[PDB]
């Protein structure tokens, strides 16, 4: 069992909408909704950690961040990002990271 | 033959005894590499620990300190607290030193 | 109830 | 957030109940009715919890 | 007499408030929380518009720490409460002590450290492998000094203005007679 | 991006592919494979991101990341961290990186 | 018979009991500590200096055998010898003989055993390649 | 370190810790509360007066250890004991340690005799820094006439050109 | 594990140093004696 943190991605939202969307439609119920998505989470988990190489900085400046329970909540603003070069402006981003630390 | 050292005796003697070069060896650092498994843990809630004590209990009824606390991950004075409320040690049994359910609980 | 190190000659 | 925070007091074996049963019935200075040790826990009819309390 | 009177630049002071705190729902709705159970039996807070640093525990006691001048502490201390209050916890002033104060100042002389170790030994210890600053723990009152070779002074260990300012007066003179080159 | 484009095709395609028998335990009919696939290919294309060949308190269209930390730095300024695998959309723009180091200075 | 004692039964002395071993068993408390560990150290080839005197302070100088008569000193030299240590390892499961394997931390590198009294114009004594002259600059009576 | 420092034969912090593992905190509040029951003790029993011997720097008992630990002849030696005496004078280095003062002493000297041992060697040797020891020769670069003994360049057997440009 | 700590010089250079200035011979005497340097042919 990995970190919950995966349900604000697009796939994430995607997936647990169509999970909605199966539950109003009635043909799958809520523990295989949950199961498939510990293993949705899981899979991606796996499927991005191991075969990607491009690379990633931030330069910007931080105006809220937070540590509760395990996960780490920054908000950054103004924040340069560059593509693996060029580089755009990000108004309003925030982060959101849990311990490298497996759980359970 | 012996092999004698024809360089300068300060040279030789720099590596002896009272020096600057620490040692750089990794072996036999047993004390090194037996101090940085450290155990932090926090009071959890009394309810789940007793469920989880009941639940170790009905694996296997006889258990140490040492070993109930490595799979419980909880501090000594809270899971002692949590113990003698609910169970007792044996004293003079074969099964002593060994944390076990009182007989009133026993039945469930 | 095991004597841990011990001399091997 | 104080209220959301504990779990329930439901639990899945009599044995906790029946403790927590008793620690309610210890930290009380006069004798306790069934109606609000029943009210105690989030069960109200009847169990093994209170044949095995008598 | 001195030419330059020492500046407070940092004071720790101590709040008791007389209730109960919640580590885990204050570190939720407050945004600057942090909390790690595993590492700090704390949820440590801060602020900007004091600068200073809060440390929120669990029985109520309040620390903070970073304030340049008492009323800094004050106004740190009316909004750390007022967030306390905001955030759905009842506190109250019950006491409030200052009990850390340091400052740095600077005479612009170089000063001959090892004279002052061989002179005033008894509230002076020197030891530049561990670190090049040399502690002088004067009787009284109990401030503590770090004394450098640039001149620079670190007054440590106060409550008020006027034992760090006597510290540094009566300091002045016998760190006044050392000069270097 | 070509590069996000082609880590999210073998994403749903892993994902479809290893959760069937799953699936076929629930007793369902072999449509629910397809129609699941539709659907979440309809919904992402038209998210129209990535192109797809299918007064101090705490108080979609936000610009969104998830990702790992593996040791965070603090300093009285800078607040560098080791972010790893995880992914950042910029401005409507999904990204995959191996680490992100972010350089962000306090106020 | 001191230079043979030099040359070559102090190197003999060694190699007798040059290996010393000490053996950590699995300490099977648990069953993740299946672990016994195989901790050898073995000396190698003994050095010896050219006589030699550490003073108070540390500092370190050649031993002319007339200052050390002058200066109530031990006409003497350092003796190094090489050690190397092997430590082993091997999982220990019940029926099943013990197969101790390198963890490849071999760490090796002289270290300093003791001062070897001198016998004087033996062939680790400086006044064994003295000349007359050599002799009358040492103050050493020919 | 109580006893090197009382027999004038003083060590350093890394040649305690050599021998016995002890962190460096607890081991300066240790060496702190023992000079104070010491001081206390003997302004209680026998009076001593220090006249130098718990001296902070200390650096004239540590360089012919060191220069011993190079196996450096004795002129250069005693050029570096008067070079760090002078060191004294320069202010820009008096809050360095007196290690890292002994160290730039000897090298600055090692290059003044055209001693063939490179500063990676003396670093490895002394576990000073070759960026620390280069610093020192830096800073001390400036101040040529200032350390180097007279009596040498009077009797010509060094020359202040000897030393390498930065 | 310090192997400064756990060779022990002084005890080879305590022993050898003992047993020649001593005669006692171990942990037999009169091994070691003063040289006579009475005479040459002494």
């Amino acid at each position: 069992g990995y970190y919950e943190l995966y349900r604000r991605s697009t796939i994430g939202n995607s997936l647990v909408d169509a999970l909605d969307t199966l539950i109003s439609d009635g043909r799958i119920e809520a523990s295989l909704a949950m199961r498939v998505l510990e293993t949705f989470d899981k899979v991606v988990a796996e499927t991005l950690k191991d075969n990607t190489q491009s690379k990633l900085t931030v330069k910007g400046n931080l105006d809220t961040y937070g540590f509760c329970d395990d996960v780490w909540t920054f908000i950054v603003k103004n924040c340069q990002v560059t593509v693996e070069q060029s580089v755009i402006s990000v108004d309003k981003l925030r982060i959101v990271a849990c311990n490298s630390k497996k759980s359970e | 033959r012996i092999t004698t050292l024809d360089e300068t005796v300060g040279v030789t003697m720099s590596h002896t005894g009272m020096s600057m070069r620490s040692d750089n060896s990794n072996f036999l650092k047993v004390g090194r590499e037996k101090a940085k498994s450290n155990i932090k843990s926090i009071r959890m809630p009394k309810k789940e620990i007793l469920d989880y004590l009941f639940k170790l209990f009905d694996e296997y009824d006889y258990w140490s300190l040492k070993g109930l606390k490595e799979r419980t991950r909880q501090p000594e004075a809270h899971l002692k607290e949590c113990l003698d409320k609910v169970a007792t040690l044996v004293k003079k049994g074969p099964y002593a030193f060994k944390y076990t359910l009182r007989p009133e609980y026993k039945k469930l | 109830l095991r004597r841990k190190t011990r001399q091997l000659k | 957030a104080l209220q959301a925070n504990q779990t329930d007091i439901s639990k899945s074996h009599d044995s906790s109940k029946l403790l927590w049963a008793t620690e309610y019935i210890q930290k009380k200075g006069k004798p306790v009715l069934v109606n609000e040790l029943l009210d105690y826990l989030s069960m109200k009819k009847d169990d093994k919890v209170i044949e095995l309390l008598k | 007499t001195s030419g330059i009177v020492p500046t407070l630049q940092n004071i720790v002071a101590t709040v008791t408030l007389g209730c109960r705190l919640d580590l885990k729902t204050v570190a939720l709705h407050a945004r600057n929380a942090e909390y790690n159970p595993k590492r700090f039996a704390a949820v440590i807070m801060r602020i900007r518009e004091p600068k200073t640093t809060a440390l929120i525990f669990a029985s109520g006691k309040m620390v903070v720490t970073g304030a340049k001048s008492e009323d800094d502490s004050k106004l740190a201390s009316r909004k750390y409460a007022r967030i306390i209050q905001k955030i759905g916890f009842a506190a109250k002033f019950t006491d409030f002590k200052i009990q850390n104060i340091v400052g740095s100042c600077d005479v612009k002389f170089p000063i001959r450290l090892e004279g002052l170790a061989f002179s005033h030994g008894t509230f002076s210890s020197y030891e530049p492998e561990l670190f090049p600053g040399l502690i002088y723990r004067m009787v009284k009152p109990k401030i503590v000094l770090l004394i450098f070779v640039s001149g620079k002074i670190v007054l440590t260990g106060a409550k008020q203005r006027e034992e760090i300012y006597q510290a540094f007066e009566a300091i002045y003179p016998v760190l006044s007679e050392f000069r270097k080159m | 991006n070509a590069e996000a484009s082609r880590v999210y095709e073998i994403i749903v395609e892993s994902v479809v592919n290893e959760v069937r028998e799953d699936f076929e335990n629930a007793g369902i009919d072999e449509q629910t494979l397809q129609d699941l696939k539709n659907i979440w290919q309809k919904k992402l294309t038209e998210t129209k991101v990535t192109t797809f060949s299918w007064d101090y308190l705490i108080s979609p269209d936000e610009n969104l990341m998830l990702c790992l930390y593996d040791k965070v730095t603090r300093t009285k300024a800078r607040w560098k961290c080791s972010l790893k695998d995880g992914v950042v959309t910029i401005n409507r723009n999904d990204y995959t990186f191996q680490k992100a180091q972010v350089e962000a200075e306090w106020v | 018979s001191f230079n043979q004692f030099v040359d070559y039964t102090l190197q003999d002395i060694i190699c007798e009991d040059s290996t010393l071993i000490l053996e950590q068993l699995a300490q099977h408390t648990t069953e993740s500590d299946n672990i016994s560990r195989k901790y050898e150290i073995s000396f190698g080839k003994i050095y010896v200096t050219k006589p030699m005197v550490n003073e108070s302070d540390g500092v370190t100088h050649a031993l002319y055998p007339q200052e050390a008569r002058l200066r109530n000193l031990t006409y003497s030299s350092g003796l190094f010898v090489d050690v190397k240590k092997r430590t082993y390892e091997a999982i220990d499961v019940p029926g099943r003989e013990l197969k101790y394997e390198l963890i490849a931390e071999e760490s090796e590198g002289k270290v300093f055993i003791g001062r070897l009294p001198i016998m004087l114009r033996s062939k680790n004594c400086y006044l064994s390649e003295a000349t007359e002259s050599d002799l009358y600059k040492l103050k050493e009576c020919p | 370190l109580i006893g090197c420092r009382r027999a004038e034969v003083a060590r350093t912090f890394k040649e305690i810790q050599s021998l016995i593992h002890v962190k460096t905190k607890e081991f300066g509040k240790t060496l702190n509360i023992m000079k104070n029951i010491l001081r206390g003790k003997s302004e209680d029993g026998f009076l001593k007066i220090d006249t130098d011997n718990m001296s902070g720097a200390q650096n004239l008992t540590y360089i012919p250890r060191f220069c011993s630990h190079l196996g450096l002849p004795m002129q250069v030696t005693t050029s570096a004991e008067y070079t760090a005496k002078k060191c004294k004078e320069i202010k820009e280095i008096a809050g360095k340690s007196p290690i890292t003062i002994a160290v730039v002493s000897i090298y600055l000297n090692i290059l003044l005799f055209q001693i063939p041992i490179t500063a990676a060697k003396v670093g490895q040797t002394l576990q000073v820094t070759e960026g620390t020891i280069k610093s020192g020769y830096k800073i001390l670069y400036e101040h040529r006439d200032k350390l180097v003994d007279p009596q040498l360049i009077a009797n010509g057997v060094v020359s202040l050109d000897n030393l390498p440009g930065v | 594990f310090n192997m400064k700590l756990a060779i022990n010089a002084k005890t080879i250079t305590s022993g050898l140093k003992y047993a020649l200035a001593t005669g006692n011979w171990g942990e037999r005497a009169g091994v070691s004696q003063v040289l006579n340097r009475y005479t040459y042919s002494s």
